[PDB]
Order: structure tokens, then C-alpha cells, then sequence
């Protein structure tokens, strides 16, 4: 009772950081694998999903 | 008649009229500019023209 929203997540147990992903943000995000070249810092972020 | 335009002969004329500004132009109010780089070198088109 007094749960407000109930959400279906990719399971972290199982997308570990062993995976290299990083679920907190509702969606698969890893670091340094498919990259823009050409751009400013930061322009990377979305390539992460 | 008409005056005579005084470069026209060879008299010295020592008395003329002088356009001037009231005062000094260069006020130090300098132009300035917002330059803004492209956000992505490969996505710039050099093509037409």
C-alpha cells in the first residue's frame, strides 16, 4: 500500500556493471563505445544510449 | 554668373570652406561579435558553392 507508480526496468541484476551499463536513468547508457568524433565535450551523452 | 570653382585658375585663395566633424570620431564604442563555431565539423556542408 502507498506504492505511487510501479515501472517495468531493464533488470540491473541481470545488465550488471559488469555489463559496462548504467540503468539509474531508466535507460541502457555505456561509456566510450560508440563515440561522435568532431564535437564538443559533453555531445557524447546521447551516443551512451 | 556663376562662381568660378577656385582650383579652375591660378589665383591663391586664402579664406575657404572646410566640412568638418563636430567632433572626434573615434568615440571607442569598438564593434563587437558574438562568433558561434559550428557544433559538429562533420556535419558542415562546404558543398554549393
Amino acid at each position: 500500500y502507498g506504492a505511487a507508480v510501479v515501472n517495468i526496468d531493464l533488470n540491473r541484476d541481470f545488465f550488471d556493471t559488469a555489463t559496462g551499463i548504467d540503468l539509474t536513468k531508466g535507460i541502457p547508457l555505456v561509456q566510450d563505445l560508440l563515440v561522435p568524433i568532431g564535437v564538443t565535450a559533453g555531445a557524447e551523452q546521447s551516443a551512451e544510449y | 554668373q556663376v562662381g568660378i570653382p577656385k582650383l579652375e585658375v591660378d589665383h591663391i585663395s586664402f579664406s575657404n570652406v572646410v566640412s568638418m566633424m563636430t567632433a572626434n570620431i573615434r568615440t571607442g564604442d569598438d564593434m563587437a561579435v558574438e562568433r558561434v563555431n559550428p557544433d559538429d565539423v562533420r556535419a558542415i556542408n562546404i558543398r554549393n558553392a
